[PDB]
């Protein structure tokens, strides 16, 4: 496989300061249920975070009345019940399509020049920026050199890199010729295929990003805590460093 | 022991309690021993890992509450503490950057070491029981990483029992003895778990004798000559005590290092890390990018180096008998990276301490502080050319520079005089 | 000089509030998480429960006991007087906490026929054995020995309060709807 | 400090680490120090406890390499143990009968403490530190207890957590706490498994301040006259070296200890056991015929012997206005048990150290060795009469010989002269 | 409840040399198969250990086809399959049905004089010997205090002590005068049962014994090991003692 | 005298035998229990591989390849000659052990379409990469960089010898018995 480019978005919880937008999670929480939840399945998160802080926070009703259509297989009884808030979303309905729970935070979208990591140092890992990148990376044709030679079963994306390509694509001495390669999955996202609560843009990268900035809060729920406990103990670490600098600026006065 | 003055119980209840155990005045005679009063920024490193074993131990503990050694529930239980449990997304990137912090330090300590001459007599048993703390983190660290039980936890738990499991001959059985199985199983993750715990306080205990071992010969210092001992008022004039001058300065320091240290674990926690431990173990699959933890890459760099047609392994098969083959001169060459660093003292024959007054010496360490560095560089790259070839200079430069370059300098080491006392250096300066 | 002491203090604050600062996130951790924290009210089932038979139902961790009395374990609650009760209180959670240890304060029905409380004993949270147990023809403790009538009320042993009576209500006529 | 002779490094090597690290002279004045050629059998079981707390922390960690902390697979991870792990069987039992021979070693260890006035000054800091052990064995045994996961280990649990939840007021908050929710879970098995490995090393730490505390002051002899320290030659004639004459005798002993304890766990495992242990936990069902640990039974006795009728508890209800009820007196004279042993140094007023001499409180000692033994028997025994006032005699007289006897029996003590020194008890022996 | 009289049977395996009667524990495993199994499971142990060392030790073949008859839900695949010899023996198929595995040491069958431990300290546990006074403790009538009262679904037990009593069966002061109580099991045991291989018999004292033994087996089937080793590790303590002895006398000589 | 020093290394022995048997029994435990030991035989489905797929199975906790492999790289295999190869032995279990490392020794049918061999990496037990990679358009591990052949035979790389092929015949012409 390898590691390539990949579209850069300005996500808003990027940054220090950055934090979810709380209609934009709503908005990828919708594209997830109608669209993604079809194949995909999220076995790690829990229902009732939908009203915790820091995150799309619905009336405690609506995440009841939205957890209902879920199925659940009960742990003890063993027959099938609707779901409740405190049980977690359904395993992935198709055999061969990933866990998207920790999809955000499992892979990387910028690499270091020589593998130096000083892109990610002021990049991020890039995560919710490559999902961005592979939903929009569908073109409409296949690169010229796999015309008549795709794998049967399998779409061309720009972004995704650990695709099979056709013989025919490669060159003299094994390297690939194409820029991304062809991955199992057809594309998810048409235009307008989602209808938005707040009448919010519904377009491809309208969704990648609304859909990017829930599966990141999927991933890391707690992540507007962690930013207030870190500004917190930076601000308080370093008046204790002041303290300490003074405090060791005059004790070693009467020595030298 | 350099000279300093007996504790004298002063208050009634310190002599009630000095008369049946004197532990105020083992505490005053350690608290107070006179320290070197030239030592700059990079004597900092010693208080930094103590915090960082207290740390680990104390975050590792809390999470040992709700962790779930079992392959079925482990990758699991620590998505439940990320979510669930009240801090405890902060506590497993503590726990984790913690150790990253845990061994920036170590290097930075060794190369102080390694600088300074610290490793050369009397501070010998300083070293060996530094080494031996070492071998521990090593080992104990990695067996951590196993425990979350994702992608890369679980080739990384597979590759330890292959590389006890390179030994010939009684390779295959150390191998299932260490997996406790055919493959990595559930039998593997749980006795890896116990080792995990028990470990740190093995590790503690060699701190103590760590602690103990330079406090009876004295800190080294800058300039590497020895506190003067012939008077208690000659040494205070090239010593202060420990508490209070360098303990503050130490403490300042630490809050330097946890306002940085903070920062990144408030800000970017997965930047050190390697994405594909988010991903649940799969046998069947491996995945194609691996890369170790930065304080890993190092010895991951040369177990890679020495491939089947590298020049210096044809020659080993050969005598041999074919028995060092690739596989076995690869883990011959990681632990040897330690073997040879662990020996430094009976191999750098110059009898001056510190490398500040060394001129030759100096060029090979910083070029050793580049080679530990660029080796580090290298193992997240890809083996294929051209840096197939770059991590064998790296690795071939590391074992000259401890067998080869060391002994040959201490014969032919041009020294430069060190001032008469460290006053001198202090004042001067 | 407040220049001078203060350094020689802010210095040790910082000190100690750090400690503190860095002692309560390892406290608060051992508190329950949002999975216990949420948990609901269940609906049972006493269709086939016939007067003599206990049925116990986990809620929140923990048994809670629903007998359908018989004509005889009516009467011993009703027959006891305030003053004979080592407690006062009926610790109910449907009637007010002031509310006195009556049996018709005890049960659900007017009848006293149905009797719901909490099976955890007030003294260490063990289970008393049921059916008709101990010395007051009720349920008696095996942790430590601890005797209760007919009506769930301590009457021997070290337990303090009576056993108490969660939020419970009759839903329709064969359902009770716990918590 | 009793006049021993220093270390003198004889060999070549030892001369090399004597001048880095005086370990081998620590090791030679700590095991060649001075000590009392008079003792008896009775001072065995402080090296007893020396073995045992190895042996279970030796066989811990092999059981947590299986065990998994979790409610639906920790009781099944332990039949795992038992039927397919290679010799599991064996070393479960031997952690299981382990702790109770490390528990008949202190009361045996204590009770030769109380008898002799090991606990009089200047041995206050040996008594008090041996206290903070007793406590951490006690914690530690009972939450390695709940980690099997039977029916007695669920229950025991949810006692405990009542035990603070006993407390006035913040009582309910902290068995919430304790128990990580509502109830008994899987938070609070994972939690009790983290602290049952910690423990054992802060155990492990106290025991070195327990070794250290002695060997500044000294043993106890049974004659109670301290070593002449007026010369090298007269303390020659009161003290044999600890190393080879004591060393050997206790280990002689301990391999009569290990041959009795090997043939319980060769031969009847679970007669020291509870049979409803072996049963898989069930919140919803208590067994009829609770029965704790034997090395619990005499403070689960206390705990019951005070129920809400006691007169003494009527008393102390009515002045605290009610807050004082049984549920809280009962914990306070479970605790008040450790207290009162704690504090005996200063509620023994007689001048004369050991028992022997003193006619009146072997009168008393004796009758607390029955006492302990009354308490630990009808711990077992069914609540009814009369094993509910016995215990409660048993109890009384507990709290009695601490806070009223001994303070009494220093004024109206009839003592007989001890000998003038250590050496003349030994000739007529 | 209480702890009542047992019938003392000299089991092979009772005593420090004893030993499991190897075709024994196969003719309690006929038992277990052919009655006990409808009702009862054994969670805990392994199927393959019908033919390890110290237990039935049948062939593997016979070990083979006995696994077959069982049921078992994949835990990977999901779909039900034939039993293996590495899967356990099933769950209790009834509910209430207490499991079988730990029965035989998980239960007393002998109670110290005064609660004293002398009873057990000379004839053991007695859990093995509990069982055998259960099976064969269902008399032909009830006691006649019970006589036209028994609960219906409910049988008497001279030897079962944990079940309800009517109270027409208790004295002045609230003691049950009956030496057992009543359990929820019929009577599982009915003469010649059971039709052996080597045409032993089939009394109900007979199987009661055997299935005994099976059932100490599964509770405890390294008990063979366990004493071999012991009596080992009793002559080394034992050698190491002598000699420690023998040194310690001679080193004290020159003091006394 | 033969009575006097004896006495002091026999007790000495008996110390260190004791201790001895008791250390062994530690480190005896952490060898493989009675649960992973019974592991047995699997069978495999292939009825659906066209050319160029593979097929990976599980089996004693390790993977199992299954190539149905294309025209070119089935000639490829039988391109390389004996001293070509870095090992020139086949690692077969069917097959002797001395059996020579040709394309032709390496698959189970004699047109060399069906490739079954274990999926674990000889140097430290990696999982190879399939379909066409590495320099030799065969497997390539991605631990620490090992190229194979079409055929599954080692030729650039620390791993010393090829992949394993476990005992495997058809039962049946859609049907294969691994084990
Ligand atoms: C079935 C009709 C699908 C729907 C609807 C969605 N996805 Fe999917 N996805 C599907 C398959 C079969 C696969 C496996 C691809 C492979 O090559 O094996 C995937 C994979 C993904 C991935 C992983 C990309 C990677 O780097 O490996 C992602 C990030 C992903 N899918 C995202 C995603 C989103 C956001 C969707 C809703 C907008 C969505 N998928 C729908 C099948 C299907
Ligand atoms: C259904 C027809 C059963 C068969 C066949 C067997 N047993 Fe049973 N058993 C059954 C029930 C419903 C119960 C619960 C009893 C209760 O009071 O709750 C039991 C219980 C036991 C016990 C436990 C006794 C105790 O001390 O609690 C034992 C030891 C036992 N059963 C043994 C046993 C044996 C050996 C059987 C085959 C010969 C057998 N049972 C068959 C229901 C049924
Ligand atoms: C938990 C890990 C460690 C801790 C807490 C620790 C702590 C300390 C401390 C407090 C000192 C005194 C001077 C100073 O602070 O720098 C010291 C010195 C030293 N340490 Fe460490 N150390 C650790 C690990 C190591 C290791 C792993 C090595 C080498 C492999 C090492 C080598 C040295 C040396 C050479 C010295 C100088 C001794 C002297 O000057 O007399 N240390 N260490
Ligand atoms: C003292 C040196 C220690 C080091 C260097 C260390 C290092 C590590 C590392 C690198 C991880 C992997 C973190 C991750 O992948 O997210 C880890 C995990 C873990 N460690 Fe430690 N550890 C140490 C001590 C301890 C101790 C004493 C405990 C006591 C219980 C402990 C318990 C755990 C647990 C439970 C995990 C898994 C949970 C998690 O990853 O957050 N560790 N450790
Ligand atoms: C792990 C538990 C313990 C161990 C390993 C231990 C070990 C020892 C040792 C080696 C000694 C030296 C003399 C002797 O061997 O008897 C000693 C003395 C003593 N111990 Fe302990 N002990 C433990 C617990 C306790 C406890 C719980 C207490 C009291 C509550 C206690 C009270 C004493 C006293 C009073 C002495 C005599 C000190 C003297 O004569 O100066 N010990 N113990
Ligand atoms: C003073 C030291 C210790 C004492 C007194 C002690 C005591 C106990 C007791 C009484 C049990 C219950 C046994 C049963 O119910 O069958 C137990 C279980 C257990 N202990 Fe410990 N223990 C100690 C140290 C340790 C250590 C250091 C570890 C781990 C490194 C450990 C690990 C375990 C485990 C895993 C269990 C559950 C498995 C079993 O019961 O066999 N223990 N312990
Ligand atoms: C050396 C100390 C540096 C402190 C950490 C730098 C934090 C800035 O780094 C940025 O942090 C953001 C906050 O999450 C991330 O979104 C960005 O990806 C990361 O680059
Ligand atoms: C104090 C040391 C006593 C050693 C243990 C006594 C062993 C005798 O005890 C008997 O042992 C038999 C053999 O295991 C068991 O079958 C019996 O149940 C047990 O009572
Ligand atoms: S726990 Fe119920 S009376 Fe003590
Ligand atoms: S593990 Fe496969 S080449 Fe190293
Ligand atoms: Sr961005
Ligand atoms: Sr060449
Ligand atoms: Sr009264
Ligand atoms: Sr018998």
């Amino acid at each position: 496989a390898g590691g390539g480019h990949v579209e850069d978005v300005p996500f808003s919880f990027e940054g220090p300061f950055g934090t979810f937008d709380q209609h934009q999670l709503q908005r990828g929480l919708q594209v997830y249920t109608e669209v993604c939840a079809a194949c995909h399945g999220m076995k790690f998160v829990p229902i009732r975070s939908l009203s915790e802080p820091g995150g799309p926070e619905l009336p405690e009703d609506q995440v009841r009345a939205y957890a209902t259509q879920f199925t659940v297989t009960d742990e003890e009884t063993g027959e099938d019940r609707e779901g409740k808030p405190t049980d977690h979303f359904p395993h992935s309905a198709l055999e061969n399509a990933p866990d998207l729970s920790l999809m955000a935070k499992a892979r990387a979208g910028f690499h270091g020049p020589m593998g130096t990591g000083i892109s990610q140092l002021f990049n991020g890992i890039g995560g919710p920026e490559y999902i961005y990148s592979v939903l929009t990376g569908f073109p409409e044709e296949p690169p010229k050199c796999a015309e008549g030679h795709e794998p049967d079963g399998f779409y061309y994306n720009r972004a995704f890199q650990n695709g099979s390509v056709p013989d025919t694509c490669k060159d003299a001495n094994g390297v690939k010729t194409t820029a991304g390669s062809w991955i199992a999955m057809p594309p998810p996202l048409m235009d307008d295929l989602v209808e938005y609560a707040d009448g919010h843009d519904a377009s491809v990268h309208a969704m990648a990003e609304d859909v990017s900035a829930f599966l990141m809060w999927a991933a890391e729920p707690k992540l507007m805590a962690r930013k207030q406990a870190g500004f917190t103990a930076v601000m308080f670490l370093t008046v204790l460093s002041v303290l300490l600098y003074l405090t060791n600026k005059r004790l070693w006065a009467g020595v030298k | 022991g350099i000279p300093h003055d007996h504790y004298e119980p002063r208050t009634g209840i310190e002599k009630w309690l000095h008369s049946r155990l004197p532990i105020v005045a083992l505490a005053y005679d350690t608290i107070m021993i006179p320290t070197p009063r030239n030592l700059n920024w990079m004597w900092i490193w010693g208080v930094v890992l103590a915090f960082c074993l207290v740390l680990q131990i104390v975050t590792g503990i809390v999470l040992a509450m709700h962790y779930t050694p079992h392959v079925d529930l482990a990758f699991a239980s620590v998505e439940h503490i990320m979510r669930n449990v009240n801090g405890g997304f902060m506590l497993r990137y503590l726990h984790a950057n913690g150790a990253s912090l845990f061994f920036i330090a170590v290097y930075l300590h060794i190369f102080r070491g390694l600088y300074y001459g610290s490793y050369k007599a009397p501070r010998e048993v300083t070293w060996i029981v530094g080494m031996l703390i070492y071998l521990a983190m090593m080992a104990t660290a990695f067996m951590g990483y196993v425990l979350p039980w994702g992608q890369m936890s679980f080739w990384g738990a597979t590759v330890i029992t292959g590389l006890f499991g390179a030994i010939p001959g009684i390779g295959h059985s150390i191998q299932t003895w260490l997996l406790g199985g055919p493959a990595v199983d559930n039998a593997t993750l749980n006795r890896f778990f116990s080792l995990h715990y028990l470990l740190p306080f093995v590790i503690a205990a060699l701190v103590a004798i760590h602690i103990w071992a330079f406090h009876s010969t004295g800190n080294n210092n800058p300039t590497g000559v020895e506190v003067r001992r012939t008077s208690k008022a000659e040494a205070q004039k090239d010593t202060v005590p420990f508490w209070p001058y360098f303990i503050i300065k130490d403490v300042f320091a630490l809050a330097v290092v946890l306002l940085v240290f903070f920062a990144i674990v408030g800000f970017m926690p997965n930047y050190l890390g390697h994405p594909d431990n988010y991903i649940e173990a799969n046998p069947l699959s491996t995945p194609a990018h691996i890369v170790p933890e930065w304080y890993f890459l190092p010895f991951y760099a040369i177990l890679r180096a020495f491939t089947a047609d590298v020049w210096v392994v044809q020659i080993a098969n050969f005598i041999s008998f074919g028995i060092i083959d690739a596989k076995f001169f690869g883990v011959l060459a990681m632990f040897g990276a330690i073997l040879v660093m662990a020996l430094v003292p009976w191999l750098d024959t110059s009898p001056v301490r510190s490398g500040r007054y060394r001129p030759m010496f100096k060029i090979y360490f910083w070029l050793l502080a580049a080679d530990f560095v660029i080796l580090t560089w290298v193992g997240a790259q890809q083996t294929t050319f051209p840096y197939d070839w770059i991590s064998l200079i790296a690795s071939a430069y590391w074992f000259a520079y401890f067998l080869v370059i060391l002994p040959i300098l201490g014969a032919i080491e041009k020294p430069v005089a060190p001032p008469a006392t460290i006053e001198e250096d202090f004042n001067a300066h | 000089g407040t220049r001078r002491d203060f350094l020689y203090y802010a210095t040790a604050g910082a000190g100690a509030v750090a400690t503190g600062a860095a002692v309560w996130p390892l406290i608060n951790q051992m508190n329950p998480s949002a999975d216990v924290q949420a948990l609901a009210s269940i609906f049972v089932d006493v269709s086939s429960v016939e007067p003599g038979v206990q049925l116990t139902v986990k809620f929140l961790g923990k048994p809670i006991f629903i007998r359908r009395r018989t004509e005889a374990d009516i009467e011993l609650g009703r027959s006891v007087q305030l003053g004979q009760l080592v407690d006062t209180n009926a610790r109910n959670a449907n009637i007010d906490a002031g509310a006195e240890a009556t049996d018709q304060n005890r049960t659900l029905d007017e009848a006293g026929e149905w009797l719901v409380m909490w099976g955890v004993c007030t003294h260490l949270g063990c289970v008393p054995i049921g059916g008709v147990s101990g010395d007051f023809g009720g349920w008696f403790c095996p942790c430590h020995g601890s005797h209760y009538d007919s009506a769930g009320r301590i009457r021997k042993g070290p337990a303090p309060e009576n056993l108490p009576i969660p939020l419970a209500k009759f839903i329709d006529e064969t359902t009770i709807q716990l918590g």
